[PDB]
């Protein structure tokens, strides 16, 4: 009777409480991150903590290269996340094999979030407590946003906002398209998207931030990279050249 | 590892009850509402889109689905779950028929099969019942249009209008009032956006609304030509534009 | 895939479904069986809960597994016939592969063994039936009787009963049957029978079914006149006194 | 491990009784009532729609009452989806027995079958039962005309007239009351629905919420026939046996 | 091959079998009854591979015993040979299939006819007024459709076919030690054991 | 509610996995077993706890290799250990024999991250007991890192995990920040006795016996192998002198 | 609920426990050895007057040379029985020779603990343990007279003199004292009949009690009614003269 | 296409006295016309006093007398280090022998 | 607490511990005691052997697994059958696919990690019953112990059972004097007889109930009862 709450099977409110405490994991990380489209490139943001001193910095990352195209930032622990990681990748390169072509950011997302949902459906499989960012230039979508969730839902987006601190960076976005009365960031260089995203999520946020308190990663027709701490700090001085 | 659920998850209660197939249907009544009208021409399913985020794209996101080029779907309830059923529907049209036939499922044999897949997550080992109810709607050459509902028990039944999710009841009224069996196809879709309205809460437009119908062929959305004896689906989604110009005779 | 432990021990050393199996037996309609000196004969009674039903088509309680043999049973209805077809089964097999029909005791060992190996497998219940399975050997002439329950064992019996009351009429049985000398007739045996299911049918003569047998597969069932008939000439017998 | 959440759908209770078949039939006695009245020239199938509406199209709905053969058709109470599972393996068997021996399925051989897979769900597999019963209208050239029904156990056994669903126990009753051995089917017919007319938890009886079927042997012609009516031959046969 | 013989008559079946049984150089049996009753009306009669031959008939017979008992009812002649055709139909595509022939005579009680069948290993059946497997026919098969007549008497068939039998003995290579003949007829199935003079 | 941490994949409300938070347990519990990073290779040192004069001295080795450049050790329930081990040769194993280069550190890890995550997706799996400092040289340098029952796994400069864990990371990181420009594989061999002889205080009830291997490319060639005789009486000394 | 393989704090596995649970309540058994062959004796036992005493098998023959009395839920005993013939018979095919006492009680023993509900070692389908003990008597040339006894743990002992089932704890007292290395076959079959007297609720008469015997001239012998009821006449006249 | 046999020649001989036994063979290994080895041992002790040689095909006698070694071991375990009759090993090798009844050891066997 | 964790093995406690391994390794100080000891030449083991009436036999302590190896039990004696028997396997498959004695200290790992496999899937259980593993192989003489844990220890000696920890402080006592019985069996022996016999307090070991074992340099695995363990009584 109360075991509605340790399996993936209805409560009598129509819950799936396992899948609501799935959502809860995500944050464990205390990590929030954001995802924006320019004018031909798409640019996601996270944040990076790592107070450890005996940890090697340059293995600690939640943003991954699923393919040549499509990037992936996970909010959730760093497991799962990678369980997810290298599932995607598979899902990747087995598409290309049998379609011929590259496997589009949002096939990719659906193709996630179905297999979520099953979790949602199945009893012996438990949900994964993570919030997948999909991001590329599709070759026939450009600058593509998509995210799913332990429920098996997925949507595109003009922009998005993940973690603890999602409702203060998303409604920033918000305000910043209502006015822009545009659906993307109008510039043409992906150097000043990225700028453009981290200095929203300083004002959203609150903080300040320096090389190592940030990963970026960057999708641009044909390929989607992730940035180094100089590359970062480039951009950080740029920002600060402005205020 | 081994799934060990070989069991069954849905059980009778003493009183006779199956409480995930109730439990489901709860899942349904939060659900959004959702609707349908048959006509003497056509049918007509819609929905709202309840856009879950400002910067979320609400288009990335389609409620009604084209299972064969003659029937479509919409529903209310858990759309994770829709979804998969969307894509076992499409799957099941033709391996369970087209491939053995030549010839696209009619809308009873389809709305049967899918049904069937949601039955069995009433019993199978180790599952839950759908949390979606849906609403199909179709045509084909000797039953002519059609409209049914699914619920997650695998029941259905054919309307002649219905409503399902959030507003039912009071949207099953007002249809019951409108309803007639002389209406002409856009006589629904105008019955069908008014119905919709009550429900909605905030912004009503052709881009919070998703609306589809089945009706005359589209030759035109063939992407052929030059056999005679095809001549184009019947399903057609309405554009956000074709929705506003029509909002304005409402 | 599903191969929970439904019959396992507890504490006491008891096997409850097992034990629960045999309650369906207790619940169920009453079934006897008398051996005479040159036949068998079984009875079985017939519910009343309800009555509108079409006796021609509505399956009877004694069942021919082959020519020479039958069983009878008390307890759930679905059960029995999965018994009755692997026993059916068993029979035919056994005269394809040695050249010669079942013996009694055989047929019996067989059902017998089915019933307890659903004791101690996984993912099934035991079958909720007792049987009584009579008929007689190829090319023998002496009655044979046995019984079976859910636990898997069995045993042969000069008379038996099984089902709701059992107890009463087997108490009649003990006193009124002699192994000194068993009903040397069909009659006189069929009466020794319908006698032991009145003290518990409570007047049914269309509530009671017999069936008989003979030596060399001669296997008939009574019709309700021929019953009734035995029913007449007993309540006489309580009168006249 | 999953032990946990097992609810164990195949144990008996202390008393040696078969819980969720117990509860399968709970479930079914708030099923709309379907009736078999068998007459000496033919058979009767009728049966009460649950839950109806204006909107509901009823010239293509079929709840309740399925054909299985040419011979043979079946009165459901109970799940629906249930049904149809077993109805569709059903149907199956029927053009199983033809192809192997070129003869209809003898109706006997076809409802043990069915009966069959439902004892099973109730002796392993972990599985809930099938929440349904059935009342079997068939005729073979064995044993003519026959009516059968069987529910969540596995049992099945052979009626002159019989009802499964809701009120049941009323039902029984008052055919129980009126049944004659000599009836013709347009009697049987007339008596079945009198029977739901005075058992039916609603106002009226109008054609709207009934399913109706008949397997009689349109003399013309020496051969039996199965016809399912229509809501309009439903909506005369109100009118003429009284009902209006 | 072996003589599998088939007459239907006026009211019953006759069937006729050769009884030796050739093993190479040897004939090791004279006596040899190439029949299986599958039921008290239905008669079965074979002949081809060595082991398949009585290994068929026999997992027939169990078969249609089975469905008696459980019925309690007697399949009618047409309901076995459909049963049976179906059985060879699947050897034929199988791993290894049964080689056999098979002449099924049976009284139907409820139509009051009397039947014959003939189905090869192929799962080739056809129904009959007289038929043979293998290269009886070629022999017997223009005095059978020269005298056969539908309401002959089960003593006119014992004679065409003893006519037969004499065309055998006369023009085939092989001594094939007599026949045995059987009758089905609305009693049953009986054994004419005096045709080695009749 | 309650009961969320019986079944080994389950969220409680607060989104944690108790099952595997009761791992940890068994882990703390367990030796101190370190790990250092150098400037060309990587250092491993564990903890053995001398339960009796009986136990053989230098024979239970507890020191593992995967393929012939990877160095593993674990803190916590030693079986689980092992079993953890054998999956990690076979890993290699299969890795190598398709693409013929011995597997990379990093792969490694992600091999035996991806098959310790698994054991955390099923209530009929139970999660392993033990943290494991493992890495090696490949064609890009050294990499050292630590695995956690929960799957979870980072690269490390210095890693300690066991009953004297805290005391071994007070030490792993005061090496870190004297030394901003690398340690040597000699210099790592030694510091690790140290550290070692130190973090034994949480448990300076029962006598032990120190266990050092190291992987350099300029000491060992990039293959994995055990510091004993000299180089480790010699480590020995300086962690017995330095503890006084 | 709780695993059918399941250890007890106590270190025991409880399906087992239990199981030797069920077997206390079971009709005695009981098996005299002695230099001149082994000796079975059990309870019939019978729940009515109209249930044929003699359709009552508990004591069964292995193999010519081994034979064993059962107590306990006897319907399980049956494929254990098999399961024993079988391994006699297939020994014997594959070294042409007989098969040892011990190996033959060995082999039985080793399906014991083969249950469970997915068992970590192999493929032990067999959801719950046997509720049945068995003593195996009988011969070879190498140990010659053999009385085992294995019990659903999946252990045997050997004895000289063992009772199981619902008179034992007593009886088995009583034989700590009867026995003696020099006995002879009669006193054995005696002594069993005695004790199977005491502790049986019914008055011992043929037909209610079986005696068998294993011996290396004519292997294992299951007495005939006639032939035991002379014994226990022998032994009331023997017992009343003191 | 693919032999799987061959032969490396070699002779045996078996002779049983009243108290004793004898089994000798050639130590000559061959191959077609050249010789292998001069000196390859061909009849093994078994051990419980039992001597054999399965002649023939090298490969296939020596899996043999391998297996056969092996079965008598686990004689020892399974029944108490108890001697295997002479005759009893001959029928144990006839089950290792029927065993591949149709894929052979292509070898003439002598104990 | 404990009742709501030691269901099975797929089961932490709160604390990180494993009961139904723990109730295991309880099966085992129940059982009869014995003891392991070896020197640099030999290999030995003695054990008590418990019996159930005096009309009954004593069960049988101790295992060959091959010429140069052998174990005593502790525990559940179908366990142990089970376990030598797979440990007979592993010597045997060492020896035809390689022509190589399998060497104690793999021994000890192929039982460790079989044990393991039972305590962390659902459905199987752990062994209940602990061994002692002596042989003589490439490195000499080899003293092993077993615990169903999984865990698995060379020692120069030890015991388990019931008051084992009599002998345990003997052997851990005099250890510098028995490591060092070369060359002489019958010592090494007496010295493994002493030690059990600090485990006793029923009774005193006799001819029908003292078991030893033995394995070394030109020494195959063998096992010595009744009148053959008389000489050291």
């Amino acid at each position: 009777a109360g075991y509605d709450r340790h399996i993936t099977i209805f409560s009598p409110e129509g819950r799936l409480y396992q899948v609501e405490y799935a959502f809860k994991a995500t944050n464990q990380t205390n990590i929030n991150s954001l995802a924006v489209r320019g004018k031909d490139c798409t640019v996601v943001i996270s944040q990076k903590k790592v107070p450890d001193k005996l940890l090697d910095p340059t293995t600690v990352s939640y943003i991954f290269c699923i393919s040549r195209t499509i990037g992936m930032v996970v909010n959730g622990p760093i497991p799962d996340a990678r369980n997810a990681a290298l599932r995607a990748k598979a899902e990747a390169a087995e598409f290309r094999y049998k379609y011929g072509y590259d496997m589009p950011c949002d096939v990719l997302a659906k193709r996630m979030a179905n297999l979520s949902q099953i979790y949602t459906q199945r009893a012996y499989m438990r949900p994964l407590g993570v919030i997948l960012t999909f991001v590329s230039v599709d070759e026939e979508l450009g600058p593509s946003i998509y995210k799913t969730d332990p429920a098996g839902y997925y949507v595109g987006y003009k922009a998005t906002a993940t973690g603890p601190k999602q409702q203060e960076i998303t409604t920033n976005l918000e305000n910043h398209f209502k006015k822009s009365k545009i659906d993307h960031i109008n510039e043409e260089s992906w150097e000043k998207v990225v700028e453009f995203a981290i200095t929203h999520m300083i004002d959203a946020l609150g903080t300040e931030f320096s090389k190592n308190d940030l990963e970026v990663g960057v999708a641009t027709k044909d390929k989607f990279f992730t940035l180094s701490a100089e590359n970062i700090e480039e951009r950080l001085v740029a920002i600060a050249e402005q205020d | 590892m081994t799934d060990r659920y070989s069991f069954s998850l849905t059980t009778f209660s003493p009183s006779g009850k199956l409480g995930q197939i109730d439990y489901a249907l709860t899942a349904v009544k939060q659900g959004v509402t959702s609707l349908g009208i048959k006509a003497t021409n056509g049918v007509v399913i819609a929905t709202e889109k309840k856009s879950s985020s400002p910067l979320a794209m609400s288009e990335t996101l389609s409620k009604v689905s084209l299972l064969t080029p003659d029937i479509g779907a919409v529903y209310s309830g858990m759309g994770p779950d829709y979804r998969v059923l969307v894509d076992k529907s499409r799957k099941v049209a033709h391996t369970s028929y087209k491939r053995i036939y030549g010839e696209y499922p009619p809308t009873k044999l389809l709305v049967s099969e899918v049904a069937k897949i949601m039955q069995e997550a009433t019993q199978s080992g180790g599952v839950r019942p759908f949390g979606v109810s849906l609403l199909i709607a179709g045509h084909d050459e000797f039953n002519g249009f059609s409209l049914y509902q699914v619920d997650p028990s695998g029941s259905y039944f054919p309307w002649k209008a219905t409503a399902i999710g959030k507003g039912s009841v009071a949207a099953k009224t007002f249809l019951e009032k409108r309803w007639n069996d002389e209406l002409e196809l856009e006589d629904a879709i105008h019955i069908a956006l008014l119905t919709l309205k009550e429900s909605v809460e905030g912004e009503f437009n052709g881009d919070t609304i998703e609306l589809a119908i089945i009706g005359d062929e589209n030759p035109d959305l063939l992407g052929y030509t030059g056999i005679p004896t095809d001549k184009g689906p019947r399903f057609r989604k309405l554009t956000s534009q074709e929705i506003n110009d029509r909002l304005e005779a409402l | 895939g599903y191969d929970r432990a439904l019959s396992i021990f507890s504490p006491d050393g008891h096997i409850f479904q097992v034990e629960y199996a045999l309650e369906a037996v207790k619940r169920g309609t009453c079934a006897v069986g008398v051996k005479g000196k040159n036949c068998v004969v079984l009875g079985c009674e017939r519910r009343s809960t309800l009555k509108l039903q079409d006796t021609r088509i509505t399956p009877s309680k004694v069942s021919k597994i082959d020519s020479h043999v039958v069983l009878s049973f008390s307890g759930l209805n679905a059960d029995s016939r999965i018994l009755i077809e692997k026993a059916r089964v068993e029979a035919q097999s056994h005269r394809l592969t040695l050249e010669d029909p079942v013996t009694v005791e055989y047929l019996t060992r067989y059902v017998a063994g089915v019933q307890q190996r659903y004791t101690q497998s996984g993912g099934v219940r035991p079958f909720g039936v007792s049987t009584l399975i009579a008929g007689f050997d190829p090319r023998d002439d002496e009655p044979k009787l046995y019984q079976t329950e859910p636990s898997g064992i069995y045993s042969s019996w000069s008379a038996q009963t099984i089902g709701r009351n059992s107890k009463t009429v087997r108490e009649f049985l003990e006193k009124n049957y002699d192994r000194k000398e068993p009903p040397a007739t069909v009659e006189e045996c069929v009466k020794l029978t319908v006698r032991s299911l009145l003290e518990v049918v409570q007047t049914g003569a269309k509530n009671i079914e017999i069936t008989v047998v003979k030596p060399d597969s001669d296997i008939v069932a009574l019709s309700s006149e021929e019953i009734n008939q035995y029913v007449t000439q007993i309540e006489q017998e309580k009168q006249e006194q | 491990g999953s032990r946990r959440y097992d609810s164990r759908t195949t144990i008996f209770s202390p008393e040696g009784r078969l819980y969720q078949v117990e509860y399968a039939l709970e479930s079914i006695s708030h099923a709309g009532t379907a009736i078999g009245i068998m007459a000496s020239d033919g058979i009767v199938l009728a049966a009460e729609r649950k839950v109806t509406s204006t909107l509901l199209e009823q010239d293509t709905s079929t709840e309740k009452l399925y054909k299985l053969n040419d011979k043979i058709a079946v009165a459901v109470a109970g799940l629906t989806a249930d049904a149809e599972i077993l109805i569709n393996t059903a149907r199956i068997h029927a053009q199983n027995y033809l192809k192997t021996y070129n003869e209809d399925i003898p109706v006997e051989i076809l409802v043990r079958r069915l009966s069959d897979i439902k004892q099973g769900y109730t002796q392993h597999g972990g599985l809930r039962p099938f929440g349904v019963s059935f009342i079997y209208a068939g005729y073979d050239d064995r044993y003519g005309y026959q009516l059968y029904t069987s529910n969540p156990s596995g049992n099945y056994t052979g009626w002159k007239a019989i009802s499964v669903g809701a009120n049941t126990s009323a039902a029984q009753t008052l055919l129980q009351m009126d049944y004659k051995d000599d009836m013709k089917v347009d009697d049987a017919i007339e008596l079945a629905l009198k029977t739901l007319s005075k058992t039916t938890d609603s106002s009226a009886l109008t054609y709207d919420r009934l399913e109706f079927a008949t397997i009689r042997k349109g003399a013309n012609d020496g051969e039996v026939y199965q016809k399912i009516f229509k809501p309009q031959e439903i909506k005369d046969i109100l009118v003429k046996t009284g009902i209006t | 091959m072996d003589i599998i013989l088939g007459i239907r008559v006026q009211d019953s079946v006759i069937l006729a079998s050769s009884k030796a049984v050739t093993r190479g150089i040897s004939v090791l049996k004279d006596s040899d009854d190439k029949t299986r009753q599958l039921s008290p009306h239905t008669l079965m009669s074979f002949a081809g591979e060595a082991g398949d031959t009585v290994q068929f008939a026999e997992y027939i017979q169990a078969n249609i015993q089975l469905y008696s008992i459980r019925e309690d009812y007697e399949l009618s002649p047409q309901a076995v040979s459909s049963f049976v055709r179906q059985e060879l139909a699947k050897s034929i595509r199988s791993r290894r299939p049964y080689q056999v022939n098979v002449l099924i005579g049976g009284y139907d009680k409820k139509k009051n006819k009397p039947e014959l069948y003939q189905i090869d290993y192929l799962g080739t059946k056809v129904e009959l007024p007289y038929g043979a497997h293998g290269y009886s026919g070629f022999y017997t098969f223009s005095l059978l459709d020269h005298h056969y007549r539908p309401d002959m008497t089960t003593e006119e068939g014992l004679d065409l076919l003893k006519l037969c039998v004499q065309e055998l003995e006369k023009r085939m290579p092989m001594d094939f030690k007599g026949v045995i003949v059987k009758i089905v007829d609305k009693d049953g199935i009986r054994q004419v054991d005096d045709f080695q003079a009749q | 509610g309650t009961g969320y941490d019986l079944s080994n994949s389950v969220f409680s409300p607060d989104g944690r996995n108790f099952q595997v938070e009761y791992a940890v347990k068994a882990v703390e519990n367990g030796t101190t077993s370190i790990g250092i990073k150098c400037n060309d290779g990587v250092v491993f040192a564990v903890e053995k706890l001398i339960t009796s004069k009986l136990l053989v001295p230098q024979k239970n080795v507890k020191i593992q290799v995967v393929d012939r450049h990877i160095g593993c050790v674990y803190s916590g329930l030693i079986p689980d250990g092992r079993h953890l081990v054998n999956r990690g040769r076979e890993e290699a194993a299969s890795f190598k024999k398709l693409y013929k280069t011995p597997i990379p550190i990093p792969a490694f890890a992600d091999r035996l991250g991806q098959y310790v995550q698994a054991h955390t997706l099923y209530n009929s799996v139970r999660p392993f007991g033990v943290s494991t400092i493992f890495g090696g040289v490949d064609k890009n340098g050294a990499h050292l890192y630590m695995l956690e029952p929960s799957g979870s796994y980072w690269g490390y400069k210095g890693a300690a995990t066991g009953k004297g864990r805290q005391s071994a990371k007070a030490e792993l990181e005061k090496l870190v920040d004297h030394h901003p420009e690398g340690l040597s594989a000699r210099e790592a061999v030694k510091q690790a006795a140290k550290i070692i002889y130190l973090a034994h205080e949480d448990n300076k009830e029962k006598d032990f016996e120190l266990e050092i291997s190291w992987c350099s490319l300029s000491e060992t060639n990039g293959l994995h192998k055990f510091v004993k005789g000299d180089l480790l009486q010699e480590a020995i000394d300086f962690a017995q002198k330095e503890i006084n | 609920d709780r695993g059918v393989s399941t250890f007890s704090p106590e270190g025991r596995l409880f399906q087992v426990e239990y199981s030797l649970e069920a077997i206390k309540l079971g009709s005695t058994a009981i098996g005299i050895a002695t230099k001149e062959g082994v000796v079975l004796g059990v309870e019939k036992r019978a729940t009515s007057p109209l249930l044929e005493s003699d359709s009552i098998e508990k004591i069964v023959e292995i193999d010519r040379h081994i034979g064993c009395a059962m107590s306990g839920l006897t319907a399980d005993a049956r494929s254990m029985i098999e399961h024993a013939r079988t391994a006699a018979v297939t020994h014997n095919l594959y070294y042409d020779e007989d098969i040892n006492v011990e190996s033959l009680t060995q082999s039985v023993c080793d399906l014991a603990l083969r249950f469970g509900e997915g068992a970590s070692g192999e493929e032990r389908l067999m959801s719950r343990p046997f509720g049945v003990a068995l003593l195996i008597a009988g011969h070879d040339a190498d140990d010659g007279y053999q009385l085992f006894h294995a019990e659903p743990s999946g252990t045997f002992y050997r004895y000289n003199a063992k009772a199981i089932g619902s008179g034992s704890e007593g009886a088995q007292a009583e034989l700590l004292n009867e026995w003696h290395s020099s006995l002879t076959l009669k006193e054995a079959e005696l002594l069993v009949l005695k004790i199977l007297k005491q502790v049986m609720e019914e008055k011992l008469d043929e037909n209610n009690a079986q005696l068998s015997c294993i011996t290396k001239q004519d292997g294992f012998k299951i007495y005939d009614n006639e032939k035991t009821a002379e014994l226990i006449k022998e032994l009331k006249e023997k017992e009343a003269a003191e | 296409q693919f032999n799987p046999y061959g032969d490396n020649g070699g002779t045996i001989l078996g002779i049983a006295g009243e108290d004793f036994a004898v089994l000798a063979g050639d130590t000559r290994n061959i191959t077609d016309y050249s010789i292998n080895s001069r000196y390859e041992p061909k009849v093994f002790d078994c051990g419980d006093n039992i001597v054999m040689s399965a002649n023939g095909f090298a490969a296939d006698g020596d899996a043999l007398v391998k297996r056969f070694k092996n079965s008598v071991k686990w004689y020892h375990f399974d029944h108490n280090d108890k001697k295997l009759s002479i005759n009893s090993a001959a029928r144990n090798i006839q089950h290792l022998l029927y065993g591949k009844r149709f894929f052979p050891y292509y070898v003439h066997t002598i104990i | 607490f404990r009742n709501n964790y030691d269901g099975d093995t797929v089961t932490f406690s709160p604390t990180g511990r494993l009961f139904q391994v723990e109730y295991a390794l309880e099966a085992i100080k129940q059982g009869s005691v014995t003891v392991g000891l070896r020197s640099n030449t030999h290999a030995v083991l003695v054990a008590l052997k418990r019996n159930a009436d005096e009309l009954s036999s004593y069960q049988k302590k101790i295992i060959k697994c091959d010429e140069h190896m052998g174990l005593s039990l502790a525990g559940l004696a179908p366990d142990a059958r089970v376990l030598s028997n797979y440990l007979r396997q592993q010597c045997n498959y060492s020896s035809l696919v390689f022509n190589r004695k399998l060497a104690v200290e793999r021994a000890g790992h192929l039982l460790c990690d079989k044990a393991q496999k039972n305590t962390q899937s659902y459905g199987g259980r752990p062994y209940g019953v602990g061994l002692l593993i002596i042989g003589y192989d490439k490195s000499g003489a080899h003293l092993l112990e077993f615990q169903p844990s999984g865990n698995v220890t060379e020692l120069y000696g030890t015991a388990i059972g019931a008051r084992s920890q009599g002998a345990k402080t003997y052997l851990e006592r005099t250890l510098d004097t028995f490591i060092k019985i070369d060359g002489n069996p019958d010592e090494l022996i007496k010295a493994g007889v002493e030690a059990i016999s600090q485990s006793l307090r029923d009774e005193s070991l006799t001819v029908d109930n003292l078991s030893i074992a033995i394995v070394g340099k030109d020494t195959p695995f063998t096992i010595y009862d009744g009148e053959a363990v008389a000489k050291y009584i």
